[PDB]
Parts: C-alpha cells; structure tokens; sequence
C-alpha cells in the first residue's frame, strides 16, 4: 500500500467518524469528538468524490444540524479543518462554525 | 478610546471583574487582578506588537533582562490568586509575572520581562494557565502511564514500581538500593518530572535508610508490605532523619492495631496518609479520622471522587485485582469488601469542600486513574456548589474561593508534602516552569500544552503532514521538549539529600535536572493551602456514619457529571 | 476429548500444610469494636491488643491455616482457631515489637505485652 | 490440616505430580519435584505472607542474602528439569532457586533467597516459567521485528544485517568493521539481547578476522557471498584462532562442490548449520545430511516447522523474493524449486523428534518468521506425539521428555552453539535473568511478561488509563526495562574477546552490558542438551526419500495445528 | 477531536469487535480475541448508551454464548473488564465468566 | 486479547479495505492503496476462513478487475502479499498479477 504517515493517522479518522454514525443511528445525541469526527470524515471523502474545496466549505455546515448534538458542542466547534488529497492534490478545507 | 467589554476580552483574554466557565461545569472564576497597562498589551503576530523596535527591545542581550520565553496574557489559577499576567520565562524557570514587552516605549513593564531578540511568544490570551499538576500516589506500572497523565495537565509523578510486577501492581514502592538505581536510570527516558519511593518496611534502620542513599525521595508504608508499628515506627525515624517524607496505606484488616495504635506508632510526627476516605486502604472503617490530626497530611486517590450512582459497584473487583487477592478466599473478600463504604465517599466529598482533605491524587494503575486527578478535582467542586451552594466565603457570584480550595489540591499541597515546592506546584517567581494551558471549554479536562521546564513536553494538534498544525486529527502528542536529550533538561529526578551528596547522579550517570527533597519533617496540616483545617472527625463503627462538630456529613450520589460525555469519545 | 487450553490434571491425593509441628487450639475474642483479620504468618502474641486470648500461648506461634489466608474476628466475636509452630530460627523481629530475638524469652515478651495493654496475660 | 490438590493447585500453583496442559496442544506436563515446605509457601498481597516480620525479614540489608527480586511459585519448564520452585534474582542474575522468605520463621528457606526490605515480588503461582529464547538465525532487517520476537519470549537475537538492504534481506550478516561499528551502536537502543555476524567470505585471512575484532560476535557463510572451499576454510580458520561460532549456508548449487566436498573443507571443525533440512538453503537435495555428523550444531529455520498441508506453496515466491531472484530467469527457478521438498520437510519433523535436530532458529524476514520459533516448536511436538505416540523415554502419562528435549532447541542448545551459555539460554543459577512467564493457555503463544536482566521488559497488559492494569485493550507493550538508560542494563551485547580486549565498547561508547563469546570451537553434537544424536543419514538423490537406521522417515502433513485459530485475531 | 491516549487505544477494540462480527456473520465460530472484543465494545457502547455499570456486569454475560465460539473458549475468558465513560465519568465494567 | 504487534498493525488493513469498499460502492474508480488493501484483507479474511493457500492464489485474482480501479493502477501492481493465520498456522500467500 505504501502507506506514510498522515495516511495511517487518518484512517483514524475514518474509524472515528463510523464509530459516532453507529452511535447516532441508535439514536443518540453525539458529543464533540465524534460530531468532529464525522464532519471530517465527510471532508475527506468529499475530495476523494473530487468535489471542490468550495463546495466541501459549504457542504460542510449541512452535516450535522444543532439536534443531531449535546447542548453546547454547536458553539464548542468555531471550525473544523481538514486536508485530504482532491483530484489537484492536497488542498485544505476549513468550515467556518459547521453546526449552527 | 474605549473598547468595549465583550471585543476586550475576544482581543486579549478577561480582565478585571469579568468570569469565565470552566468547562461545562457551573464553576464560575472572576479576574481578581490584571498586571497589564490597558493600550500596551504584548501580542505576537503579523502586524502586531512584540517586533522589533516596538514591543520587542533590540538593544539588549539575553542578559540584560531579556526573557527566553513570554506567555501573553494568561489567566492564571493558582492558590495565589486568579489572576491575569504575563509570565516571563528564562533558564527553565518562571522569572517575572506581571507585564512583558519594551520599556523604550510601552508604560508598565516589568524590569526582567524585556520581549528582546531571544525571546519565544506563546499566546496565552482567552487561555486558563495553572501549575502542572503534582501526582503523589503514582505507581510505575506501565509506561504508557506518562502521556496519559501529560494530557490531563500532570507534570510531576511521585510514587514506586517497577512496571508490571505484583509488588509495584499493589504497592508504590522501588524496593532496595538496587530497584532504585534501575527505576533512577529509566526514569531518564521519562517525559515528566519523577521522585521514587522505596519500601518503609523493617525493623531495623540499615534496610530502610540504605534505599534514601541509593536515590529514593521518600518510602512508602504499605500493609501489602506490612503496615506495622515497627514498620511505621522505623520509616518516620529514617524519614525524621533523612528529611523525606513517609506515605501511609495502612492496617484495613487491624491486625496489629486499631487507627488509634497507628497513631500511636506515628507518635505526631508528619505523615501522608494515602487515600484517606479508605476504599484504596486503611483501617477499616474509621481510616479517614486520620484527616482531623495536625501532622497528617492526608490524599484523597481519585476513584471515589466524586461520589457518583456507578461508584460503589466498580470497586470489589479493581480491590481484589490491584492487591492480588482470591474471589473464593472468603477472608480476602471481606477484606476487601469491608473498605468500600457510601458513607465515608459520601462524607468525602464534603471534607474535600471544607478543606479537612488538603489532596488529590490518582493511584494511577493500582486503584486509580492517571489521567483523572485534576479532572476528577473540578467534578467534585461542582458537585458540591450543586449540593452544598456557593461556599459562604465567595463574593461577587463568583467561585474564587472554591476554585483555590481545589486547584491547590493537586498543585502545591502535593509539593508541600513531598518537599519540592521550592521548585514546583505553583505559578510564582524562582519556580520550574511546568506550565499548563488550558481552552476553558476544555479546562481540567484535556490540557492545549504542557510546559516543561520552559519547552512545551505535549500538546494537543493536528496533522503534521498540514499546511498549519490544527487541521484532524486533533490528538495529544509529544512534543520537542521530550526528544533527544532535552528530555534531560525540561524534566527533574527529585532526590534525597543524601543521594545527592554521596554522588549518585554521577555513578548512575544521570543527565536530568536534579532536585533535592528538603523541608518535609517540619511542616503540618497548617501549612496545607487553602486546606489548613484540623478537627475531630468521628466515624461510627456501626454505622459508618461520619461527624465533624456534632453533625453527620452526608451527600448523595449523582447520576451525572459535567466533564465527561460532552468530551469524551470512549 | 473437550480441550480446555492450559488445564490441570492434578494428581490424587492431599497436601498437609505445617506437617510435624506441634498444634494448639485457643479460644480468642474481639473486645473491640471494629473487625480484626489476622494472616497466616504473623506471630500470634503481636495481633491486635484488644483481642483476648491466652497471650502466653500465641508465643512461637502462628494461624495453622493455608499460607496466605487469615482468620476474621467480627466485633465482639470469639473463635477458637487452631495455631502451629514458627518453624526456621524461630526468632522475630518487628511487628509489635514484643520479641526481637528468640521466641523462647517468653517472660520478656509477656512483660513488655503486659506493659503496653496487650490483652490477655496473666 | 489437609488441602485438596484442585484447591492447592488453584492456590499456589500444582506440586509434584500434578500435570498442565500446553496451551491447546494434547502435550502435558508434570511436576517432578518442589523446593517449597508445605505452609510457609511464599505470595505477596494484602495479608499475604511475604510481610515484615513474617515472610519478609526486616533485619538484613541488601547485601546480607536478601534478593532484588521475587518470583513466587513458579513452575519452571527447562533442560535441567520441570519443577515447581522459587526463582531468586540479584543484581540481574538468577542466584537461587528454591524456596524464598524468611528464616526467622520459615523451614526450608534457600539460604540466599531472603526477601528483605530490598526485595520486589512477582506472583508466578500458575505461570510456566521459562528461559528466554536464543534465536541465532536473525536478519536485522525492520527494528519493528524486536517487539515481535519479545511477544513470543525471544530474548536474545544473533544474527546479521543493516536493515532493509538487499545483503541483509539475503543474509545474517554485518559486513566488515565500520558496518559491524554502526550496528552495535544501533544496538544500544534494541531492547533485546544481541550478538552480530560477520561476512564468513574470503581467501585471505585479514579481511575476515578484522570484522571479528572490530566487535563480531560469529561469522555466517552464506552461498549469495559464495559458500567456496575457501570461504569455508579461512573462516574457520578465522573462529579456531578467535573462539567465535561459524555458521553456515551451504552451496546449494553444487557449483563448486556437493556436500561431501564442503564436509571436507570443514575439515572436523565445529560448525553450526543453518536450516539443515535445506529449503532455507543449502546442498540440494542432501543437506540435511549434515545433521548426523559430530562436529555439526544442526538447525532448523520455522517456515518448514512442521509440517502442513500448506507448507510447499508458501516456498517458492518466499525463496525468490529473500535471495533476489527473478521469475523470468529459468535457472533462478530451478535454483528456488530445488531446495522445496516435501520429503527432506516430513523427515525434518522425525529428525526433531529423534533428537538428531538440536536447534530451532527463525530467519527472522528473510524466509522465516520472528516470532513463532517458540510457537513451531511445540506444534512440531503435538504433532510428533499425536502421529508417533508418547516417546518410548516417558512415564506417568506425561511428556516431560519431548518436552525437555523440545525446549532446548530454542533455549539451551543455541546458547550452547553460539558460546553464549555462561550467561543465557537456562534458568539456572549464575545466569542472567532472562525468564519468560507464561500462562498456561498461552503457552508458547503469547509471553505474559518478558524478564530481562531482572527487570520486566515486556508485557500483555491493559489500558494505561485504567484503574487496574487488566482492562482491555490487552497487549504486549515494551515496559521500563526498555525507557531511558535501563535498556542498557538490562541487556547484553555479545562479542568476541578481541574486540573486548581491544576496548572496542569503550571506543563506540557502548552503555549496554558486555558478554564474552567463549568456548565455540571445543564442542560438538554430544554438547546438544538432550538432542545429542550422531548417525549415518541417507538421502536418495533420485527419490530424496531419508534413511537413519535402514528405515524410511517419513510423515503426513496435516491440516491445522494447535497454537493457531484459537488464539489469532489474523 | 482532542483525542487522548486511551481513546485512540480504544478505537482498535471497536474496530476488532466489527471485524469479529462480520466473522460470526458470515458464519464462523470464534476465537478468543474475537470473543473478547465483541463484549469488550458491547461493554463501552453500552456506557456511551447511558446503562448502568451493574446493567453492563449482568448483559455482559448474553452477548456470546457457547455455540458462537470455538471450544475452550469460554474455559479461556475468566472475566473480561472494559474502563467507558459512563454518563458520572469513567467506570470499570467487570464480567465475570461471560460465555457459559 | 493479548493483541501482538501483528494483530494491531493488521486491524489497519482491515479498516483501509472497509474505506475502500465504501468508496467503490458509491462507484469510484479505485486507487493503488484502496486496491492494495481490498484484496489484502480478501486474502487474510480467507485464511481466516479456512480456505487453502493454493485457493487463495487464484481467487486473489477474481476480486477486482481493470474496470474496477484507475488507469494503470493493474500495471503498478505486480503481486500482492499477505500472511495470516490458516487453520495449519501463519503462511503467506502471494497473488501475481492480481488485476489483468
Ligand atoms: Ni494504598
Ligand atoms: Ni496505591
Ligand atoms: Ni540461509
Ligand atoms: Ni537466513
């Protein structure tokens, strides 16, 4: 696979972000690593379906809504970046309060 | 011009009357106090004001009252006061609090906080910045302990093992000169200041004293070991002698005496008393009398804090686990059994409140969590607002006092009761710098990065292959403080005198920092800051009911606490 | 057939514990208000103050139980248990600090137990 | 007073008689005898025995034959027996075995085996306890191959290599003295025993004897640096005069001469051969030959042990990849199809059995496997008993000698072979204290806690936040033997007494401790702890059918092995 | 995320437990690894669920039964013990002899 | 569990071929890793099952076909390797040419 560093690190991301989805699905309200894990884990499939940057900036606010979470993690999360390698290589996303 | 409030404190962190939540408890702190000159603050930043000519100096040498490092503008908690300041770093250690920058042409400065050509900036403003936190109950179970304690704003371990050995799994104790020497020559690849005890067992002096001169920095009695009047009465006359300090686990099963023949053996002289309320050990039930006697010192370990729906059925099986015990002996498990007790948790979470227990501490490995001392600390002080109300000495809506009460806890009682405060366990000047910032959204739960000896040790960041260092994964992670032979310099070996004097650093070969532990012997439960109080604490041997001044202390579990599943992903 | 990984098959038979020492059986009570467990190993003239037995026959003495176990005393119960010899040197040293040396200076022992309240001496 | 044996057993451990069952293999063995004085068995806990003035004595110092260290219990599976005993270590050296505590009141305490105020504990009541493994078939290619050899309590590694270069990927060896300079310099932070092998190739003297004085412990002969009449000659010549082992793979092309020619020019002298049943290497098809003859330390490689339905089809792409070779050259397959035979592999299971094999090895990356040579060792051995039935040598049921002579190949006879076993490779005492714990179900699978030179190096322990030691995850994880400057006292580094003499660990500024390799070149098959056979080996060069002793050794394959599905997350 | 030591050492016992429910899925008999991570996260998932740990000590025991695993693997898991963070903070979980 | 340096660093391939396959379903032409790691874990979930190494060769190269990934990502991969635990032990199976 030739996998180097971030590669292993953000497969945890991914791991992270299935484990929060599961927890969701059973209907619970998620905590703030695991509505970062999930808005992440978006963003980073989102460049590997080779959407922009733009689009994932935006796209990004839509994850999660302010009732999928516990009280205070909307205003726990002023943002959420995250680099992954679109089809123009690596490129940075920065959503800007991504649970309103 | 004026600034408004709000904006002021979103620019710079708090100033003077304004409150901050810590973390997602009901604990509210007010700045007490702000060292800055309003127009003049220090900030570091494109086009900001530490450059050169401005608020940076460019005339002096790094000795000519220059620092090596600046905090900007850090909300300090401390058992001092809760404050704002700058705080000046240099050689490793806190030189100046007050106000950093460029005497040329800002008002204000303090003389040895020149921002000059030498000086590193790290941001502090809309951070809580306290001391590491001092753990004395540690035992040297598995080396993955050290992050684990670094990430909740630990920064010095004292305590005994030798890794997974059924003695070290039970006990703190490195036993014998030897164990010593080998735990002296490992803690060199330990990222965290570290002070070793060794086994306060004997009934002759020669066994015991030669572990203070192979390098302990203290012993440890433990009725695993036998916690007898000879072992106690040999331990505190080495430790009399030697100026260490002595921890206490003592007889639960009251073999060879009661609480009050301990007492006896102990003769009023100092002692730590280990995991007071008793769960982790002691006399049962009536341990956690040992908390109203001046020279007692007394800890709390952290499973039991604070008292919570869950708490009582997880302890029997860590009990019998941690101490090697037989679930079909039926003697081992009313031993262990006969140590948890609702009543005595219930009344320790008050004693906490009224500054009758002066610690905390974890147990790391051994009936403990590494991780959870400061956490578990601000849990307990906002169970207790909840339950008991706003202490009566707070003014202002604010929880100062309880906020000082606590924090000294697991800062500078420890330090105190170890002998090594002159180096650490609070934010004051001509101390070590072990510093930890904290986000208040995350205050007391997960450290933002740990200061060690003026380098940052860990912090919590992102993706090292990212264009800027926040990006996911967001984890803590060692930093430059602990490779190469920096680890040397940013962390201390605590030691005896006598350790010291007969050369030991040099024959193990010992390249970090070393501290002397001094002053121990002469000290009491007055010296305890903010948790100086001494009474009769009386334990009902029916009952287990527990009275200070004629009334039971009781409170009731809760089935939730802050802290906890907002932050936490398992 | 059924493997269970690691099992014993142990050999018939029993193991006599303390084999060849001489056995003695004591009445001992909790006068105190709290529980008090001894173990196997400790001499047994040092245990607690407040446990009233025969203080003369606790000396050279221990619990005849399986090493690593203890006898319970609740507050205010009194058992019979049985005691065997200390074996080796037969010297101790600590503990309550009663003997420090040979167990056979019975009067010295008897008359520092006496001294420090030590229940149960004539 | 009487205690039942289940009940005894589940105490402290079985006593004499008793049998265990090796993991889920149908091998069991039984206690043959026990050092310990029924009543006064030593075990530490709360109320245990070992507690001052009771099982611990409180008068003797350190130096006074009180012990560092404490395993209580343990049942010792080893050459010299399989026996219930204490294990006493001092100064990192086993120094009594038998029975621990204390005299003041204890019958039948070994004299030196004092626990003191000095001494640690560690419960092996349950556990089997082992030597650590002596693999001398190591290619030092991934430093991530220590932790795996660890987890299957390997201790000690000979071999060669720098790393993933195409000589170390082929070969055990460290070429010449500045690669062989750098790699005990690496060596300093491998937390494992360690002995290097020189390139055994040249036709003058000096090229090969000056890799023996900068710091080589051995020398190997391999055929990719070309296994000539010369090659093997000035080697041997090279370890007569430096008392270092030589070993060798052979030319398994025949090139320069069959097997007969290359037993010439080993000329009687002793010689430890690799992989003697040859798909690791050597004379096709008759290497395995050489495993009858006097002077010859056989070994076998793991990928071939024993042997399975799946065995052969693993071989060829291994064989290509580890000696560089290519699928589209005709003669490299011939080559590689050449050493791959299911009848030398079948008669390689009997030969073990038969005690004509003395040795197990890897080939750690380069066609074997770090960390199953103890586990292939004991499914060779269930296998052996199942398809040839209890040896005719047994009694009681049990398989005390397929299991003394099946733990020496990876203990003893190694150590033996290498010139190592002064200090390693058994538990007696005055060697160093390397020892294994393992549980039961575990057996040969997964170590419980690897001891190196008296300290615990690693161990299958729980999450380090816990508030015990036993949650999961559970996981071998490196433990304070390996932190800081521990991990130099706790290991050796072996080498030639020229290098030793000429102050080579003192000019590379070596900390770890130093062994002297001795005593290589005046040994022999009859020196095989229990593996001591010397006979005429026939091998058909038409059928490569082996005959000993006029009959035909062979054997099935089979589908599954113990030690395999039940315990493998993968 | 902040992720701290134990919650990344903690993402590799749910992953095992998923790998190992995907084995029983598809039919096999397990393993004792196996067996011990599908309980260990059954474990941790329940306390992020909001149950008590002495609920957790009892259904600790109905998640695998003998015919999931393979022979002597319910001889080999003695207890199996998982440390979550329970609704009142981290708490130990403590099965004893969870497969009959 | 007593997981072994192994077993934890296998869990990563396990984990790359869950994200792979995921990627493929949503109908993205896969990559060289995501490639790599999908027909990795085939093999090591085969052995687990009790298939033959000789099995496993030739299914190896039944998983993915040309269309399945990017182009040239059949080229740039020569063989695929694994080991796993098989009912008779650890073997390695190597497929060549998985992907014509
Ligand atoms: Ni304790
Ligand atoms: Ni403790
Ligand atoms: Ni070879
Ligand atoms: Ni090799």
């Amino acid at each position: 696979m030739h996998l180097n560093p971030a590669e292993k690190e953000k497969l945890q991301i991914f791991l992270a972000s299935e484990l929060a989805l599961k927890r969701k699905a059973r209907g619970l309200k998620l905590n703030y690593p695991e509505a970062v894990a999930i808005i992440t884990s978006f963003i980073m499939e989102g460049a590997r379906d080779g959407k922009t940057v733009a689009m994932l900036m935006e796209e990004g606010k839509h994850v999660l809504t302010r009732d999928d979470v516990m009280e205070g993690v909307p205003e726990m999360i002023d943002d959420i970046q995250a680099e992954a390698t679109f089809p123009d290589g690596t490129k940075l996303v920065t959503v800007h309060n991504p649970i309103s | 011009m004026k600034i408004n409030r709000q904006q002021y404190a979103e620019s710079y962190g708090p100033t003077v009357g304004d409150q901050v939540r810590l973390a997602d408890t009901d604990l509210w702190i007010e700045v007490e106090k702000d060292y800055t000159t309003y127009g003049d603050e220090a900030n570091f930043g494109g086009g900001k004001v530490l450059r050169e000519g401005m608020g940076e100096n460019g005339t002096y040498t790094r000795t000519e009252n220059v620092l090596d490092l600046l905090l900007t503008n850090a909300l300090i908690l401390d058992y001092t006061g809760i404050y704002k300041a700058d705080i000046g770093v240099k050689d490793g250690y806190i030189v100046g609090i007050g106000k950093g920058g460029n005497p040329d042409i800002m008002d204000g400065v303090t003389p040895n906080m020149i921002v000059g050509t030498a000086t590193e900036v790290i941001a502090a403003e809309g951070k809580i910045v306290t001391a590491g936190g001092i753990d004395t109950h540690v035992h040297f179970i598995n080396p993955d302990q050290v992050d684990v304690a670094l990430a909740n704003g630990i920064t010095t371990l004292f305590g005994g093992g030798t890794g997974p050995a059924e003695g070290s799994k039970a006990t703190t104790v490195t036993p014998g000169p030897w164990n010593i020497e080998k735990m002296l020559k490992s803690t060199e690849g330990l990222p965290i200041n570290v002070g070793i005890l060794g086994k306060g067992h004997g009934s002759s002096i020669a066994p015991i004293m030669e572990q203070i001169d192979a390098g302990a920095a203290g012993l440890k009695i433990h009725e695993d070991w036998g916690a007898t009047p000879a072992s106690i009465d040999r331990s505190l006359t080495v430790a009399d002698e030697a100026d260490v300090q002595v921890a206490i686990h003592s007889d639960t099963l009251n073999e060879a005496g009661f609480l009050e023949d301990t007492l006896r053996a102990i003769n009023g002289r100092v002692i730590h008393s280990f995991h007071v309320e008793g769960a982790g050990g002691g006399h049962a039930p009536d341990i956690m009398a040992m908390a109203g006697h001046p020279n007692v010192l007394p800890s709390s370990t952290n499973p039991t804090r604070p008292f919570t729906v869950n708490t009582i059925d997880e302890h029997l099986d860590m009990l019998m686990v941690c101490h090697h015990l037989k679930q079909n002996i039926p003697e081992d498990v009313a031993f262990a059994d006969s140590r948890i007790r609702p009543e005595t948790i219930a009344a320790e979470d008050i004693l906490h409140d009224l500054g009758i227990i002066s610690m905390m501490s974890t147990d790391a490995l051994a009936m403990g969590r590494a991780g959870e001392m400061v956490l578990r600390t601000w849990q307990t002080a906002d169970k207790m607002k909840k339950q008991r109300g706003p202490l009566a000495e707070e003014k202002n809506g604010s929880d100062n006092f309880r906020a000082k009460r606590y924090v000294s806890k697991y800062t500078i009682n420890p330090a105190i009761a170890q002998g090594i405060a002159h180096e650490v366990g609070s934010i004051e000047e001509g101390k070590f710098a072990d510093l930890v910032l904290w986000e208040p959204k995350f205050f007391g739960v997960k450290a933002d990065r740990v200061i060690k000896g003026g380098i940052i040790a860990y912090a919590q960041i992102g993706d090292p292959s990212a264009s800027i260092p926040t990006p996911q994964p967001v984890m803590g992670r060692r930093m430059y403080g602990t490779v190469g032979d920096l680890i040397h310099d940013t962390n201390i070996t605590f030691m005896s005198k006598s350790s010291i004097q007969q050369g030991v650093p040099a024959k193990l070969g010992l390249k970090r920092r070393i501290g002397t532990v001094k002053n121990c012997r002469n000290i009491g439960k007055k010296d305890m800051k903010w948790n100086d109080v001494t009474t009769d604490i009386d334990i009902n041997p029916e009952t287990y009911e527990v009275k200070v001044d004629g009334e039971v202390l009781t409170c009731e579990p809760v089935k939730e606490l802050p802290m906890a599943q907002r932050y936490f992903l398992f | 057939n059924y493997i269970v990984p690691g099992e014993y098959r142990v050999a018939e038979g029993e193991i006599e514990i303390n084999a060849g020492r001489e056995k003695t059986t004591i009445r001992v009570s909790n006068t105190g208000d709290r529980p008090i467990q001894v173990g196997s190993h400790i001499h047994f003239v040092e245990v607690n103050k407040e446990l009233l037995f025969d203080r003369a026959e606790g000396i050279g003495r221990r619990l005849n139980i399986p090493s690593g176990t203890a006898a319970r005393f609740e507050p205010g119960e009194e058992m019979e248990v049985e005691l065997t010899e200390l074996g080796g040197n037969r010297e101790v040293f600590g503990i309550s600090d009663l003997t420090n040396g040979s167990v056979d200076n019975k009067e010295l022992i008897l008359q520092r137990a006496k001294e420090l309240g030590y229940k149960g001496v004539e």
